[PDB]
Parts: C-alpha cells; sequence; structure tokens
RNA sequence: AAGCUCGUAUCAGUUUUAUGAGGUAAAGCGAAUGAUUAGAGGUUCCGGGGUCGAAAUGACCUUGACCUAUUCUCAAACUUUAAAUAUGUAAGAAGUCCUUGUUACUUAAUUGAACGUGGACAUUUGAAUGAAGAGCUUUUAGUGGGCCAUUUUUGGUAAGC
RNA sequence: GAGAACAGAAAUCUCCAGUAGAACAAAAGGGUAAAAGCCCCCUUGAUUUUGAUUUUCAGUGUGAAUACAAACCAUGAAAGU
RNA sequence: GGUUGCGGCCAUAUCUACCAGAAAGCACCGUUUCCCGUCCGAUCAACUGUAGUUAAGCUGGUAAGAGCCUGACCGAGUAGUGUAGUGGGUGACCAUACGCGAAACUCAGGUGCUGCAAUCU
C-alpha cells in the first residue's frame, strides 16, 4: 500500500530456517578480486550488505573492492534499454559463483596438449 | 564414594521494609552490623495498594554473606527456632525450607543474637553435583550428583542436629 | 525433572563451550581482513591453570594457523624452574615466548633488525617499536580486562622487546588514579617481581628447597634471587637467546615410548603413543 | 512458441524443414509440438522431398550447383547425408529454403487437424504415417 | 526520413549443460503461531455441588480450572517442507599457461596487488538452432479517451458492472 | 520448588534448576542472546571538505540511504568500531 | 589419547537418563601480601606456589528412545502445474493429450561428527 525501500521484502530479505543469526566467520574470511564474478544474496544480519531489493538474486562482477569490508560492486543492467547501474554492496552479503567451468578450461587446454602428444 | 560434598552456600539475609527513610534507613544498619558486610538495598518495581507506590527503589535490604561466617547463619538456626524447622512427615521432606515473617525493631533496642524479631528464616537447599558452573568462561551444567536437596540436603541439616525430620 | 518436547530449534557451535566465535574472532581477524589484501594477524596468549599458553597464532585458512609458538609450560629448562605462571613469565613467555621467540621471521626480522629486547629492561614506556613487523595484535581471549594482571602483561613484557602489538599504558600492571604512569611498579613486577616482597611474610612454610634455593629468595630486600633468577633468566630470548622451540623436545617425540599399559581403556590411547603410533585410534578407531 | 518456430526456421503455412534428433532440437520440437507436426522422414520421402520440390536456394544441376557443397556433392549426396545425418552433415541442411509443400494434396488428415496428436488430427509426431501426410506434397 | 562506419566481429522475446535466485500451487497442524471438535489419564491445583460431613476437619467426592499421551477439522494479511511457469547469470573460449618489469597503494618482504614486455597453442574434441551483417548518429510526426476475449485473479447477491 | 511481617491472588522483597515465549521510542514486518536486549565505564562522528553510489522496470531534481577519499576526533589492550 | 586458537554444517547440530575414565593434559580445587573487583558479599573478577580430589566438568559408551537426519521403496507418477482441443457436464466442475513434477505419511542405516594448524604423555 506504501512504497518504502524494503517494501514487499518480508520474505525475500528473509532469514535462515535455523541458521537464524551470526555470520559464518568463513563467509567473512575469503578474498575478493577486482575481477571475479560475485552473486548478490542479502542477509539481514548485516546492513549495507543489504542490496536494495531489485539487485536481489542478481549475479554480476566486482568493480571496486574497497576491501575494507566494503564489498565490491559489479552492476548488471535493467529493462527498456539495459543501462548498467553499479551498486556498492558489502563483504558479508555477496557470494562466489559457477564460473566453475575454468575447471574445464583447464581440462580442455591441458587434455588438449596431452592430445597434441597423443595425436 | 563419597569423595567430596556438603557446605553452606550463603546466608541470604533479607528484611522487607516497605518505605523510604528513616525506616529502611535502619533495617540497613541492623542488617549491616549483624553483618559486617554492607547493605544492598532492594528495588520496588512498581505499585499498588499497601503503599509501595514507587518505581523500582527503596523498600528492603539484601545484604547476604557466606563461607566462614557459615555458622553465622545457624547462629540462630538451632537458637531462633530451637533447632526445629518445618517438620513432619511425608518422604521426610518437610517443606525443605522454613517459614518467616518480617523483622527489625531498633532505634534504641538491644543487640543480638536472636532478637531483631523473627526475620528471614531461610537461605537453603536443592541437591548437588559440583562447584563452579556458576563459573565464568567455559561454563556448564553441574554434574548428576546428589538428591533434590531433600534426601540429601536434609541429612545435612540433620547433622546440625535438630528438628524437621 | 521437567520436560523436552518439540524442542526442535537450536543450536550454536563448539563455542557453546566457550570460544567467543563472538565479535571476538570476527573482529580481530577483521579487519585485516580486507582493504587489501590476503594476509594479516596477530597473536594471543591465554593462560591455563598450570601452564601459560602464548600461542602466537594468526588467522585464516580452513582454520587459523600458528605463526610459531610460545607458551611457558617449560620456561623451566630455559632457566626458571619454580614460579610457573608468575605474572612475569608473562614478561617471560612474553618476549621469551613468541615476541623474540617469534621467530624465524622473526628472529630474522630481528636478532639484528627490530630486536630491542628490551634494549632496556628498565622500564617505563612505551614500550613500542619503530620497524616493524611481525606487528602481532593482542587478542586476549575471554579473560576480563582488569588493570594489571597476567594477560595484558604477557603483552607488556613481550613487546617490551619486539612486536608492535600496540599495547597502551593504562592497564599495564600497576599505576593509575588519577593519570599515569607509574614507572617503578612495572619495572618491578616485570622483574619477577613483587612476590619477592610478598615473600616477606614470616610464619608457616612457603615453597621447599625451592624455599631454600629461594628464601634468598632475593632478600636482603629483593635483588639477589628474585630479580636475579629473573634478570638473568628474565633475559631468555635476548640474554639466554634461544629458539622459541626452543629445545624443540621432541623429547616429546621421545616420551612415546611412554604410556604404561595397557589398552586402555578405550584402548586407542594404548597403541596411540606406543612409539608415536602403533595401531589405529585417530586412524582406524576415531575421527 | 512463435520465436521457436522462427528459429527452427519455418515461417510458412504448410511449409517444413528437417531437424536432427538432438535434445536442443527435441526440446524445441516439443515446445512447438502443439502447432507443428514432427513427422520422422522415410528414405523415398527424402528423395522426393529433396529432388521434387526439394532443392537449392535455386533449383538443381548435380556437382554443378550442388558443389558449393565443400564437404561433398550430388543431389543424391545431399540426400546421402541428410537421410543419415552426422558428419559435416547438417550445415548441409543449412541449405534448402526448405519447403513450400502442398496443402494435403490427396487426403486431409481426418476431421479436425489444428489440434491433435493421437486422438486424431495433426499437431503431433507421427513417424511413420509422417511421410504420407508429407507423401502427398512437394 | 536521412544517412554514417565496416563485413561473420558477432547478433537472438530460442532450447541445451553447469550454477544461482523464488515462497505460491500444493502440502501441514498426534511441528511454530492462531484458530477450532471430542471424550480419555492426572496418583494435579484454585471452587460451585455432597458425603464420615460442618467451622484452619483430615478424606474422598461431582462441573469448571492447567498439564499429559490422544481426536476432530482450518488460515490473504500463519509454517517447517516446498513445486510448475517464469527469472538471473556462465558457455567456445581473444582464453588460459609460462617469463619477468613498472610505484602512490598495504603486507616484514622473494606481499600481493593492478597494470606492461618476451614466450607455447586458437580455429579451437556438446553446446544446440537460427541470421537478409552489424554497429552507430542525428533529427521530426502523429499518440497520451482505449476496447475485446482465453487462463489468474480484487471488489460486488450479481452485470453486456 | 523454596523464606514471608503492612503482601495476603500479587502489587515488592531476597535462593535456587530447563522452549528465545522478552526487549529493542514509537505502525508492521525484518532482523538481533557473551547480542542489536540490561548494568556499569569513558566520549560528542548528530563532526569538515568533497565526489561517486543506491533508490520510478529510471534516462528528470528531491528525501532518504551505501562504499570510498582526504582531514579531525571519540572509544578499546587491542584488532576494531 | 588430550590441550590450545579453529572451519564447518552450525537439529543432516541436543537433549535425557545411566554407566565407565591408564598415561599424560584442563579441570575442580589451597591462598589474600600486593594490581585489581563486589548495588552487598575474594562467589565472579583477578592477584600468588602445592595441602586433596576424579566427584563433577569434560571424553567416550550404553539406550533406539526425543531430537534432523540420509537414502530408498509403497506413499507417488498423486497433489499442483506448462501448453491443446469446435473435448465431456445445467452448472460445479471434470477427462483426455503431450511435458514438468512435490509435500505430509513409513521402511530402513545413521546419532550429532567430521575434519585445520601448534602442541604435547
Amino acid at each position: 500500500k506504501s512504497h518504502g525501500y524494503r517494501s514487499r521484502t518480508r520474505y525475500m530479505f528473509q532469514r535462515d530456517f535455523r541458521k537464524h543469526g551470526a555470520v559464518h566467520l568463513s563467509t567473512y574470511l575469503k578474498v575478493y578480486k577486482v575481477g571475479d564474478i560475485v552473486d548478490i544474496k542479502a542477509n539481514g544480519s548485516i546492513q549495507k550488505g543489504m542490496p536494495h531489493k531489485f539487485y536481489q538474486g542478481k549475479t554480476g562482477v566486482v568493480y571496486n573492492v574497497t576491501k575494507s569490508s566494503v564489498g565490491v560492486i559489479i552492476n548488471k543492467m535493467v529493462g527498456n534499454r539495459y543501462l548498467e547501474k553499479r551498486l556498492n554492496l558489502r563483504v558479508e552479503h555477496i557470494k562466489h559463483s559457477k564460473c566453475r567451468q575454468e575447471f574445464l578450461e583447464r581440462v580442455k587446454a591441458n587434455a588438449a596438449k596431452r592430445a597434441e602428444a597423443k595425436a | 564414594n563419597p569423595m567430596r560434598d556438603l557446605k553452606i552456600e550463603k546466608l541470604v539475609l533479607n528484611i522487607s521494609v516497605g518505605e523510604s527513610g528513616d525506616r529502611l534507613t535502619r533495617a540497613s544498619k541492623v542488617l549491616e552490623q549483624l553483618s559486617g558486610q554492607t547493605p544492598v538495598q532492594s528495588k520496588a518495581r512498581y505499585t499498588v495498594r499497601t503503599f509501595g507506590i514507587r518505581r523500582n527503589e527503596k523498600i528492603a535490604v539484601h545484604v547476604t554473606v557466606r563461607g566462614p561466617k557459615a555458622e553465622e547463619i545457624l547462629e540462630r538456626g538451632l537458637k531462633v527456632k530451637e533447632y526445629q524447622l518445618r517438620d513432619r512427615n511425608f518422604s521426610a521432606t518437610g517443606n525443605f525450607g522454613f517459614g518467616i515473617d518480617e523483622h527489625i525493631d531498633l532505634g534504641i533496642k538491644y543487640d543480638p543474637s536472636i532478637g531483631i524479631f523473627g526475620m528471614d528464616f531461610y537461605v537453603v537447599m536443592n541437591r548437588p553435583g559440583a562447584r563452579v558452573t556458576r563459573r565464568k568462561r567455559c561454563k556448564g551444567t553441574v554434574g548428576n550428583s546428589h538428591k533434590t536437596t531433600k534426601e540429601d540436603t536434609v541429612s545435612w541439616f540433620k547433622q546440625k542436629y535438630d528438628a524437621d525430620v | 525433572s521437567s520436560a523436552y518436547s518439540s524442542r526442535f530449534q537450536t543450536p550454536f557451535r563448539r563455542r557453546r563451550e566457550g570460544k567467543t566465535d563472538y565479535y571476538q574472532r570476527k573482529r580481530l581477524v577483521t579487519q585485516h581482513k580486507a582493504k587489501y589484501n590476503t594476509p594479516k594477524y596477530r597473536l594471543v596468549v591465554r593462560f591455563t591453570n598450570k601452564d601459560i599458553i602464548c600461542q602466537i597464532i594468526s588467522s585464516t585458512i580452513t582454520g587459523d594457523v600458528v605463526l610459531a609458538a610460545a607458551y611457558s609450560h617449560e620456561l623451566p629448562r630455559y632457566g626458571i624452574t619454580h614460579g610457573l605462571t608468575n605474572w612475569a613469565a608473562a614478561y617471560a613467555t612474553g618476549l621469551l615466548i613468541a615476541r623474540r621467540t617469534l621467530q624465524r621471521l622473526g628472529l630474522d626480522e630481528t636478532y639484528k633488525g627490530v630486536e630491542e629486547v628490551e634494549g632496556e629492561y628498565e622500564l617505563t614506556e612505551a614500550v613500542e617499536d619503530g620497524p616493524r613487523p611481525f606487528k602481532v595484535f593482542l587478542d586476549i581471549g575471554l579473560q576480563r580486562t582488569t588493570t594489571g594482571a597476567r594477560v595484558f602483561g604477557a603483552l607488556k613484557g613481550a613487546s617490551d622487546g619486539g612486536l608492535y602489538v600496540p599495547h597502551s599504558e593504562n592497564r599495564f600492571p600497576g599505576w593509575d588514579f588519577e593519570t599515569e604512569e607509574i614507572d617503578p611498579e612495572l619495572l618491578r613486577s616485570y622483574i619477577f617481581g613483587g612476590h619477592v616482597s610478598q615473600y616477606m611474610e614470616e610464619l608457616a612454610d612457603d615453597d621447599e628447597e625451592r624455599f631454600s634455593e629461594l628464601f634468598k629468595g632475593y632478600l636482603a630486600d629483593d635483588i639477589d634471587a628474585d630479580s636475579l633468577e629473573d634478570i638473568y633468566t628474565s633475559a631468555h630470548e635476548a640474554i639466554r637467546a634461544d629458539p622459541a622451540f626452543k629445545p624443540t623436545e621432541k623429547k616429546f617425540t621421545k616420551e612415546q615410548y611412554a604410556a604404561e599399559s595397557k589398552k586402555y581403556r578405550q584402548t586407542k590411547l594404548s597403541k596411540e603413543e606406543r612409539a608415536a603410533r602403533v595401531a589405529a585410534k585417530i586412524a582406524a578407531l576415531a575421527g | 512458441p512463435r520465436k521457436v518456430l522462427q528459429l527452427l526456421r519455418l515461417t510458412r503455412i504448410n511449409s517444413g524443414t528437417f531437424v536432427k534428433v538432438t535434445k536442443a532440437t527435441l526440446e524445441l520440437l516439443k515446445l512447438i509440438e502443439p502447432y507443428v507436426a514432427y513427422g520422422y522422414p522415410s528414405y523415398s520421402t527424402i528423395r522426393q522431398l529433396v529432388y521434387k520440390r526439394g532443392f537449392g536456394k535455386i533449383n538443381k544441376q548435380r556437382v554443378p550447383l550442388s558443389d558449393n557443397a565443400y564437404g561433398i556433392l550430388s543431389i543424391d549426396d545431399l540426400i546421402h547425408e541428410i537421410i543419415t545425418v552426422g558428419p559435416h552433415f547438417k550445415q548441409a541442411n543449412n541449405f534448402l529454403w526448405p519447403f513450400k509443400l502442398s496443402n494435403p494434396s490427396g487426403g486431409w488428415g481426418v476431421p479436425r487437424k489444428f489440434k491433435h496428436f493421437i486422438q486424431g488430427g495433426s499437431f503431433g509426431n507421427r513417424e511413420e504415417f509422417i511421410n504420407k501426410l508429407v507423401k502427398s506434397m512437394n
């Protein structure tokens, strides 16, 4: 009925199930990378590392790393045109990804030279 | 066995005034000097009839000691109540604890001992286990030792030799 | 003696036991922590009942790691056989455990660089530094922060020669009011110490022949065995200069060897030891 | 399902391409099933459906036009691939504006067509009985 | 409308593999909450009916009053569990792999960071399918009262509302 | 479950042994347990300069809010904040 | 085997009730002269070197038992849903086509437990 900045969020910005408090001090270790692709995922414990709604679920790529807890950024883009907007999120809210085919970049290249000598 | 156990917790001494001063201002002194320790007053969280229509403040004194002044509790145990407390008769558990009523009387009055008048006739039991889970750091649940006061903490107010059994 | 039910909704950690996975860890290991980066930390000594542990660990990984060691559970062999946990073995295992004892890096960024251990040991401020690492930050543990007391003294005795822990005046053992400072006191206890003075007390007993190798005991009025067994020993990584290891021992690796029958119970304590190892246990009979 | 059709590339009423039975093919097929008609080619049906209306971005002369191949040539080779697809194969099928087949020709396909599968009609994937409803056309 | 710039670059209202995001359909109350059926068992407590009964009557007693293992049925604004549809990304590959070089950065630095040189292999051995290139710049009309259906729904007895 | 004298359903006092049912000004929802609640200790960051960001699927200024830079302080033993 | 700082999932993570515990390690425990701390109170806090204990704590085993599992089989190819019809029925609804496709219920094997660094008999 009103349009405040967390509106509708009641279940999106949800929490847990039983993991209902306190950052996994792992989810806190780990190092960014002025290039590595991050995947937003808000968590009410924090609160800059709350990503203002829309950018929920959306995966992008670290463009800033103010690594002093200040997570990175990335952007993404949105509807009509895609005008890519950038958002400075915080270290406790973002997460890695499935660029995990570089595992198959490797698999490829390597197995492919072992294919050179093989052929 | 049977390696360790039995000791006298603390002598939770408490009067329940019901005013400000110079009344509580007394139950203090009294307590204090029957005590040697000083006097932790008591709050007053909130209101109703019989006066005590005050915010959490001024209406009793807490000062309660322990240890060496052990006997200093039974220093009217036997005495005050002729070494007889809530007796008879089922499961030998006769109200693990002991009745009371307010105390005091003293602007002149004379020292004690008994006197000071009836008072907080408890500071008692509840079985056993260990020693410091009321600890700090790496805290914990006491062991699984002893009987719910009663079948234990009675047979050690039964060897201060007196009535309740 | 009560209930249970649908008590299906906890839990908490292994610091249900007591580890302060609290703002504790995640605030020493953060920041430093990012702004950079990919390394940093920063070492803490937390005392046992008998032995005084000063593990100079630093954060991260699967699980936080050990830059080196420390721990005065044997500042005895190294010259100091009675007085375990004497709040100058905080000075001791201070420098002597970690600090200078730390390390390879360590002794190396020292023993020529940094060093100044203490360049004193009299006595006052800071005692800070001016180049540079391994800049280890304190991280007590849980223990309460009582002006003057073991912990915040492993500090003041440790970095009295070495690291850049950042230890401030205020709480360092002794001295306050109303303002600083207060110079002498520390100089004293630091110099194990003021249990000499406490060794004034005349009546029944005390130690033993450790009250005969003691007694004097530096007294006199304290300057012969107290601040001497100290002074000397109380120079252990500086004077007495040794490993933090130090004599690794390794005589540990020797003492197993030693268990004394049989199996065990749980049995896996037998075999375990029995040489280093013998059967399964931590292998095929445990985690 | 529109854009599907568009990319499975068949923009005309009674028209029709050929597409390999690969799950990125299949899946698509089904997303369309409702409104198309997954036959499943025969040999002869390919021959004729080639040669007859089937050919070129413009007609037919063997190794002639059919040797912008260049993998290999022969109208009978466009077939000899297509009708046993695999190998360089179906960049071959990148070639043939496809169909412009005849409206039912002889038979119609029973009653109601524009919805179906079994249950009669059309709209579905015969086999076998995939040819005939083609057999009458080119 | 006018046109640029150059020719497989790469493009897609599309599936496919890998990886995320969802709490609505459903489902669920001998699970949270909040509703509601029904009797059971208290070796249970505060009272209205009776009893040896009758004024701190011990003791049992009949309706309520909270447990305790059960029973019955529900939820837009409740819930563990949780779909389908739709929704983010990624893809073969300018990419890895190797060598070192730059200083404001912070690490104690043979610490990394960011950038750059020299060097090996790309037409590439799951993605599929499609291209009347593709990108790009200006400009200036009309338009802003909309209406139908199928499914999904809000109000309302209903409506050609 | 313990000890009651104006208390005695309790208004309020002190002991002991377990569902987050409380508390966070104010609506509702999120969140929060060595805390984000409560008792103490010390301060005035509710600070200067900018800029960038985010919030109409957002290209419009506004309010609000996020991460930085440069200063200048607080507070802790610290890392921090 | 313990002990220190740990990661983890942090009920796929505890309860609860009994036991049992060599070796070491921690614990309990002795003690107030100092630093320091009690809304009172050396309990807590901290502060100093061995008189006495495994009794707790801890550790592990028992219940099969309360918790969540983890898997699979009926449950279930249902319930629900993507598309389709000039399908059925007054209507409500419903069936059939291809496609996705659960949850509760129960049957089982787990039990909280892996594993990091440094130590240590």
